[PDB]
RNA sequence: GGUGAAAAGAACCCCGGGAGGGGAGUGAAAUAGAGCCUGAAACCGUGGGCUUACAAGCAGUCACGGCCCCGCAAGGGGUUGU
RNA sequence: UCGGGGCUUAAGCCCAGCGCCGAAGCUGCGGGUCUGGGGGAUGACCCCAGGCGGUAGGGGAGCGUUCCCGAUGCCGAUGAAG
């Protein structure tokens, strides 16, 4: 409010165009090899364990 | 064919969920529940939940094959916000929009 | 008698919303930006009527000027014969000739060449 | 053969078999005119006078027309002064059979 | 209804630069990087000769200029205005000094540029042999 | 302020903690499903056609050209490269 | 930075000549409306000449919205209004 302020609507164009890089990125998984079930790499996962 | 699920009248902002979507739009059944089942977003329990409902509907209604069917499309769509009244600073009040999504995922079978 | 507006306005705007469509963003959304957009629309429209005429004398005197370099002469001289030699014929645009049918052209470049002197 | 005709204040390259649009004559709506009007020819006609003295261009008038309209907007500023008028041309399409000069 | 052309193919031309007075032929060689010569003429397509210029490092120029008559160049910074006379262009780089005048001639938009493009100077003589080496004048 | 002639207001099964849906069923109609007759516009979104990353803009207009589409067909619609 | 490029027996200045380009001016072709004047006994209609940039403003002729008479009427589920 105070001091500054847009000086007009940004377009439907300009918005979306913005929002170029907002798409988030689908998780990295692999199947452990413990079961044929996925997990994020590096990472222990619950229905399996580990080999100590 | 195709099968349809929708739930409405989600309390959550459709801008946000609809990044989850767009996720798995095109995505089979498989892949899918695993990218649900890793991202890192509220919006993921939401469309989990209607896209394994989904499912069901197709198998226990349209005799589809649950390991052969896919996200043929989706989408999000707004639903009647939720208006509050926000106290401000200096007496000044605004209201706050609680907006609200209808979640729609509509599976198909792959090939034939 | 209470006379509501009632579908009266929103079919006058609907009108000026159809004339619009294909205009960039709220220009064709906005029955308000329609309208506007739309005035200058048809001024411009008038006006590039009057131009187009313009614009096709323009075309064809190079392309005939162009024809007549090649052939030895210019324009300004080719005019001048055959406006003499009495070949009114030859309206700028169908001296479209010198692209096809060049011995035409040729023909009455010679009638030009006659008539100078 | 090519043939240069003037009508209707214009001119246009014309040969047997062709369909024509031009600047609505008086005419039987299915009658026979001739274009008294001409130039040139697949030959060299060249109308060195104006026109060929001694030749001719007939055409069967195909019939009576009204162009698609056209909205002529006139608009100034600062001064609420607006005017549209629609306009559609008349017209007379012709199809040209004898090129007899 | 006026006549359009279709698909043609450019005429590639070969012109010597030496000897000849700098305004002058780049006049020409505008004319022809457009098509305005040939009566096919049209404004939006970009059918003008490829021409070829070689020996430009021998354009004259008549007056003083080469000692006086100064090229400036602006770089988006204070000061950033550079000025280069006629004389150091054709110490260096040469061919610029013919480029610089046929650019300037030709039409400033889009296709303006595609046009210069067609336009190959070279300090000469001899260059890509590629088909036609049509001497013009 | 408004479901429908009538509540006949959706048993039961399925996914879901629920909400909400999908089957089924009622009805002339459920795109009449419960703040429910008609349901305009701004506004948000999914799909499809044309189009865009050397280009300087009141956003259009005139011309030509390409792609797509309606009449096999001379035509017209959408789009926009110059 | 002469608008730019660029120009030197000039693309500068002056004297003389011929031709061309060019505005919505004028001409041609078609159309509209007003006014005047002609035939049409005639209402209709045709012919001829001329006028038609416009703010304040004056005049003329129309379009649409609600309601009333026309309605104990006519249209309407073979689908009114929107
Ligand atoms: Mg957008
Ligand atoms: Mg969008
Ligand atoms: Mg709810
Ligand atoms: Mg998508
Ligand atoms: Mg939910
Ligand atoms: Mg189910
Ligand atoms: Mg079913
Ligand atoms: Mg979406
Ligand atoms: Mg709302
Ligand atoms: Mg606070
Ligand atoms: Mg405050
Ligand atoms: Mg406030
Ligand atoms: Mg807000
Ligand atoms: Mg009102
Ligand atoms: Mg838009
Ligand atoms: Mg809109
Ligand atoms: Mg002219
Ligand atoms: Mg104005
Ligand atoms: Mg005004
Ligand atoms: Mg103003
Ligand atoms: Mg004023
Ligand atoms: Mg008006
Ligand atoms: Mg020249
Ligand atoms: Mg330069
Ligand atoms: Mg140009
Ligand atoms: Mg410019
Ligand atoms: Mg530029
Ligand atoms: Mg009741
Ligand atoms: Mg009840
Ligand atoms: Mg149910
Ligand atoms: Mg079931
Ligand atoms: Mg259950
Ligand atoms: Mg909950
Ligand atoms: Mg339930
Ligand atoms: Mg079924
Ligand atoms: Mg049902
Ligand atoms: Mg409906
Ligand atoms: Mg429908
Ligand atoms: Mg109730
Ligand atoms: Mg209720
Ligand atoms: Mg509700
Ligand atoms: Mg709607
Ligand atoms: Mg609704
Ligand atoms: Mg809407
Ligand atoms: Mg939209
Ligand atoms: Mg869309
Ligand atoms: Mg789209
Ligand atoms: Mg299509
Ligand atoms: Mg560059
Ligand atoms: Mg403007
Ligand atoms: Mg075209
Ligand atoms: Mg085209
Ligand atoms: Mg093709
Ligand atoms: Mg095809
Ligand atoms: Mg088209
Ligand atoms: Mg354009
Ligand atoms: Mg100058
Ligand atoms: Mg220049
Ligand atoms: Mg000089
Ligand atoms: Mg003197
Ligand atoms: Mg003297
Ligand atoms: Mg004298
Ligand atoms: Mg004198
Ligand atoms: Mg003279
Ligand atoms: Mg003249
Ligand atoms: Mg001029
Ligand atoms: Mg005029
Ligand atoms: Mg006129
Ligand atoms: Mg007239
Ligand atoms: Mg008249
Ligand atoms: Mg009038
Ligand atoms: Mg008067
Ligand atoms: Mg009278
Ligand atoms: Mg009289
Ligand atoms: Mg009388
Ligand atoms: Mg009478
Ligand atoms: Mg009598
Ligand atoms: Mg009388
Ligand atoms: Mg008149
Ligand atoms: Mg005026
Ligand atoms: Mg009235
Ligand atoms: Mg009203
Ligand atoms: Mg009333
Ligand atoms: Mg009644
Ligand atoms: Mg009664
Ligand atoms: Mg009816
Ligand atoms: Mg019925
Ligand atoms: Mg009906
Ligand atoms: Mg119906
Ligand atoms: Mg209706």
């Amino acid at each position: 409010a105070k001091h500054p302020v847009p000086k007009k609507k940004t377009s439907k164009a300009r918005r979306d165009a913005r929002r170029s890089h907002h798409a988030l990125t689908p998780p990295i998984l692999v199947p452990c090899p413990e079961c044929k079930a996925m997990k994020p790499p590096h990472t222990v996962c619950p229905e399996c364990g580990y080999y100590a | 064919m195709e099968a349809k699920a929708i739930a409405r009248y989600v309390r959550i902002s459709p801008r946000k969920v609809r990044l989850v979507v767009d996720l798995i739009r095109g995505k089979s059944l498989e892949e899918a529940r695993n990218i649900l089942r890793y991202t890192n977003k509220r919006g993921a329990y939401f469309v989990a939940k209607v896209l394994e409902s989904a499912a069901a509907n197709a198998v226990n209604n349209h005799d589809m094959l649950e390991d052969r069917l896919y996200v043929k499309a989706a989408y999000v769509d707004e639903g009647p916000a939720l208006k509050r009244v926000l106290p401000r600073a200096r007496g000044r009040a605004d209201i706050i929009k609680k907006r609200t999504s209808h979640i729609t995922v509509i599976l198909g079978e792959k090939h034939g | 008698p209470r006379a509501k507006t009632g579908v009266v306005r929103r079919r006058k705007h609907k009108k000026i919303l159809k004339l619009a469509k294909g205009y960039w963003g709220l220009r064709s959304k906005s029955f308000r930006k329609a309208r506007e957009t739309l005035f200058a629309a048809g001024n411009y429209a008038y006006a590039h009527r009057k131009r187009r005429k313009r614009d096709f004398r323009r075309l064809w005197i190079v392309r005939i000027n162009a024809a007549c370099r090649q052939h030895g002469l210019n324009y300004s001289t080719f005019i001048h014969g055959l406006k003499k030699a009495g070949i009114e014929v030859d309206r700028k645009n169908l001296a479209d000739l010198a692209v096809r049918e060049p011995q035409v052209f040729a023909e009455l470049v010679e009638r030009a060449k006659a008539a100078q002197g | 053969m090519f043939a240069i005709v003037k009508t209707g204040g214009k001119q246009y390259r014309v040969e047997p078999g062709l369909k024509l649009r031009v600047e609505k004559l008086d005419a039987e709506p299915g009658a026979t005119v001739e274009l008294p009007v001409l130039l040139l020819g697949g030959e060299k006609t060249v109308v060195g006078t104006p026109v060929v003295e001694g030749a001719s261009v007939v055409a069967e008038v195909l019939g009576h027309g009204r162009g698609k309209k056209i909205l002529v907007s006139k608009f100034k500023a600062k001064v609420q002064y607006r005017r549209k008028k629609g306009h559609r041309q008349p017209y007379t399409e012709l199809l040209i059979k004898e090129i007899r000069g | 209804k006026t006549y359009v052309p279709k698909q043609v193919e450019p005429r590639w031309v070969l012109i010597d630069a030496e000897g000849k007075t700098l305004g002058r032929l780049a006049t020409k060689i505008a004319t022809l990087l457009r098509g305005k010569h040939r009566p096919d003429w049209t404004p939006n397509v970009a059918m003008g000769d490829f021409v070829v210029v070689v020996n430009a490092d021998k354009i004259r120029v008549t007056g003083k200029k080469l000692e006086q008559k100064i090229y400036t160049r602006y770089s988006g910074y204070p000061g950033g205005l550079k000025k280069i006379p006629l004389e150091k262009m054709l110490a260096t780089h040469p061919e610029r000094v013919l480029e610089h005048a046929v650019k300037g001639m030709l039409p400033k938009g889009p296709l303006g540029r595609r046009l210069f493009k067609r336009l190959k100077v070279y300090a000469g003589p001899d260059h890509p042999h590629q088909a036609q080496r049509p001497e013009k004048l």
